[PDB]
């Protein structure tokens, strides 16, 4: 009569919630490992304002015919 | 920061090839970056003149042994 253990159903449910939290942390770790080592933009990786990688060089003797696409 | 500036204050000798290559890099991603291989080859050729040197080696050798 002194034995008052938590029932089997509630034990199973609590363990299941724990395992669900653990699998959620697993999937979050995988997602974060995948969002890292994913190619980012030039604005996010180098320069958010001057977002043009194309260099405009000197200006003192700028020859027409020097630009090229 | 001082990239693409000459000794005279303007565009350098191999600016245009570099600018073409950088246009093609801006177009592309790291998986499509291999499209910019001919542009980089052109830039390096303008820099170092390896292929033109080999070409002239062939021309000179034809002037060299096929005559004497």
């Amino acid at each position: 009569t002194f034995f008052h253990p938590k029932s089997r159903e509630d034990i199973l449910n609590e363990e299941a919630k724990i395992v669900q939290a653990l699998n959620n942390q697993r999937e979050l770790t995988i997602k974060m490992h995948e969002l890292k080592r994913e190619e980012k933009d030039y604005a996010h990786s180098y320069s958010p304002l001057f977002s043009d990688p194309v260099p405009q060089g000197g200006s003192i003797g700028k020859a027409p015919g020097s630009s090229r696409e | 920061t001082a990239a693409g500036i000459s000794l005279t204050g303007g565009r350098n000798r191999c600016f245009s090839e570099w600018q073409s290559f950088m246009h093609c890099t801006a177009k592309t991603d790291a998986k499509s970056r291999a499209q910019c291989l001919p542009n980089f080859e052109d830039y390096m050729e303008c820099l170092h003149h390896t292929k033109e040197k080999a070409r002239l080696r062939e021309i000179e050798s034809v002037l060299k042994q096929k005559k004497e």
